[PDB]
């Protein structure tokens, strides 16, 4: 069991490269995550300007 | 030995996991190992379980072993230095001064009761900043302590030469 | 070998490197396993005079590795040869070894003549 | 001279308990975070100090040394009285941060 | 070489040393009084190389070596070109294609020597095997400026 | 020493490496969301600013 320990550890290591390769993929999708969900919030105030300029 | 202990015994301090076991006698428990399978079976155990930490990295641990023992290293000569102005003033006693019971109690006792008790440590930061803050605090008494037997040395000195001149 | 399973990429650190004595690498692998942790291997090849090595660590402390392996009597890299461009380097190095020796051998014979 | 005493005095005993718990707390951080950095699997142990009697320290250290020496390895587990390192040439390390010989298993020496 | 060792034995009359002396300023500056841009593209435009004085120097190749890059090492190439090509056609063991051959070895070499990115031309364009095919013939010497381009480019491989 | 320790001091050290690479993920995962909503705020603070 000389490269059995060290195939076992590979494939550990590489669920661990995976499993952190989620956390950066999930925090740099929530990065633009948040510019794309923080965009959408001036389509309703524009129009709602645009209501109270249209009532004068 | 007796010349450096007079109310505290020796102690060793030594931590395992939960699934390690000894080779002289497998199938037990660690604890009454402890105290049952002792030599003569006089050993006296003591708990100290600190609070639990959070590793931020791997890479911060191999150089918070060197920083522990650095601080540890730097305690320990801060806690000799000490000493030593306690024994240089002349004021040690048979008891006191050499066996330091803190709370006026015994060392094992004191000992035994040690849960990581801090007064501006809290268990919501670092461990970098609590043994910052303890090496800091160690560095201001040591230099406190080094401060005023500096200048004690001084008034003894001049008080020498005062007393050479007064008659002789 | 300790088939390509090391040369030509994997998730797992090595550390080769060639030593005279087995003394250095068991103290070197009870001081990085005393001071670093589970991060060391135990290996032992025969080559003709020095010793295989064989070291496994992290991928995020070869730098660390590198000084301690140097202050403890040995060579231990992530790569012995200075061919590493491809996949596997040992090709490269089988052509500039094969290189070397004719030019080697042709270098000899016009400073023997 | 006797108010620098009496203040060096003070200061030297008030210095001396504090350095004391910090010494100490720095010994319990220390020794979890040498179990915690070189057991790794689990994030748990059971950390305890042992009050041994003065004169038999090195029997309680060889039992212990000898009992927990299996997690450390077989070939490096070895039956010492008292504190077994490394002292030789530089070849050989012996310290605090660089050292090639030490105990069989995680354990630190706390004395007065 | 006649008149440099004859320079240092010298003979009874001034008229022989300072007919020498003065020979020898006027030999040795007239090679040094050219330069290595024009001769060495003069030399590898005119498809005739050949020793000299200034051309067994390792700043002539440095210098000319920023002014002679300006297609990706096209000047390189092109010799190494014609190094080829003379060696394809117009194969070894033969007067013409020798002399050039040593000399376009020795320039590569020093070349070669010189930067560490002309390595990149020899393997694209194709120069870098007859190079090592070059050294076991015959013209020993130029065996031995082809095993000395041949250890430059190898002595970058692997240090 | 020995070399059937070398396989259960690997197995320790793949756990303990597949720990700290958890705890950096759960790190990072929380540093994400944490930055996330204070950019979508003053983004939409920013936007209705200039639409007053």
């Amino acid at each position: 069991s000389q490269k059995n320990g060290i195939a076992t550890l590979l494939q550990a290591e590489k669920e661990a490269h995976e499993i952190v390769s989620k956390a950066r993929k999930y925090r740099q999708d929530k990065l633009k995550q948040a510019k794309t969900d923080a965009a959408k919030e001036i389509d309703s105030y524009k129009i709602q300007k645009d209501k109270e300029l249209k009532e004068f | 030995m007796a010349t450096a202990l007079y109310t505290a015994n020796d102690f060793i301090l030594i931590s395992l996991p939960q699934n390690a076991q000894p080779v002289t006698a497998p199938g037990s428990k660690t604890d009454s190992w402890f105290n049952e399978t002792l030599i003569g079976g006089r050993a006296f155990v003591s708990d100290f379980k600190i609070p639990e930490f959070k590793i931020g990295s791997l890479d911060t641990l191999i150089v918070e072993s060197e920083e522990l023992s650095k601080v540890d290293n730097q305690i320990g000569a801060s806690i000799g230095k000490i000493i030593e102005i306690l024994q240089g003033l002349n004021e040690t006693s048979t008891n006191a001064y050499r066996t330091l019971p803190i709370n006026n109690m015994p060392v094992p006792e004191y000992l035994e009761n040690f849960q990581w008790q801090t007064r501006k440590f809290k268990l919501d930061k670092s461990i970098k900043d609590l043994i910052t803050l303890i090496s800091n605090e160690s560095s201001q008494l040591d230099a406190d302590v080094r401060a005023t037997y500096a200048n004690y040395n001084s008034a003894k000195t001049n008080l020498a030469a005062a007393e050479r001149k007064k008659t002789g | 070998e300790f088939n390509i399973a090391a040369a030509i990429g994997a998730s797992v650190n090595y550390v080769t490197g060639v030593i005279a004595r087995d003394k250095v690498a068991t103290l070197e692998q009870i001081l990085w396993r005393v001071l670093r942790g589970n991060l060391f291997f135990k290996t032992v090849e025969i080559e003709q005079k020095n010793a295989f090595i064989v070291f496994s660590h992290g991928d995020l402390i070869i730098k660390r590795i590198r000084k301690i392996a140097e202050s403890l009597d040995a060579n231990l890299y992530d790569v012995d040869s200075s061919n590493e461009g491809r996949s596997q380097q040992l090709a490269k190095v089988n052509k500039n070894l094969s290189d070397l020796y004719t030019v080697l051998k042709t270098t000899s014979t016009t400073l023997e003549s | 001279e006797q108010s620098l005493r009496v203040q060096l005095v003070r200061l030297a005993k008030t210095a001396y308990v504090d350095v004391f718990i910090n010494w100490f707390h720095i010994k319990a951080l220390r020794v979890y975070v040498e179990s915690v950095l070189r057991y790794g699997l689990p994030p748990h142990f059971n950390i305890k100090i042992i009050a041994v009697p003065p004169k038999n320290l090195s029997k309680c250290k060889s039992e212990l040394i000898d009992a927990f020496g299996f997690l450390g390895g077989n070939a490096f587990m070895k039956d010492k009285k008292g504190k077994i390192n490394k002292q030789d040439t530089s070849l050989h390390q012996y310290a605090s941060l660089v050292d090639t010989e030490y105990e069989p298993f995680v354990m630190y020496i706390i004395n007065l | 070489p006649t008149v440099q060792s004859l320079s240092e034995r010298k003979y009874s009359d001034e008229e022989l040393r300072q007919d020498i002396s003065n020979l020898k300023e006027i030999l040795e500056n007239e090679y040094q009084e050219l330069t290595s841009f024009d001769e060495y593209v003069a030399e590898l435009d005119s498809k005739l190389l050949c020793w000299s004085p200034p051309h067994v120097d390792n700043g002539f190749w440095s210098d000319n070596i920023d002014e002679f890059k300006k297609d990706n090492y096209k000047i390189f190439r092109q010799l190494i070109e014609l190094l080829q090509a003379k060696v394809r056609n117009g194969d070894v063991n033969a007067k013409q294609e020798k002399i050039i051959i040593q000399v376009a070895l020795n320039d590569i070499t020093h070349v070669v020597e010189l930067l560490p990115e002309s390595i990149d031309v020899l393997d694209k364009t194709g120069g870098k095997a007859d190079i090592m095919e070059l050294l076991n013939h015959s013209d020993s010497r130029v065996k031995y400026e082809a095993l000395k381009a041949t250890q430059a480019i190898i002595g970058y491989t692997f240090k | 020493l020995t070399p059937n320790q070398v396989n259960d001091e690997l197995n320790k050290m793949q756990a303990f490496i597949r720990k700290e690479a958890e705890e950096k993920a759960k790190e990072i995962q929380l540093k994400a969301d944490q930055e996330y909503e204070i950019e979508k705020t003053n983004i939409v603070r920013n936007e209705t600013n200039n639409i007053d």
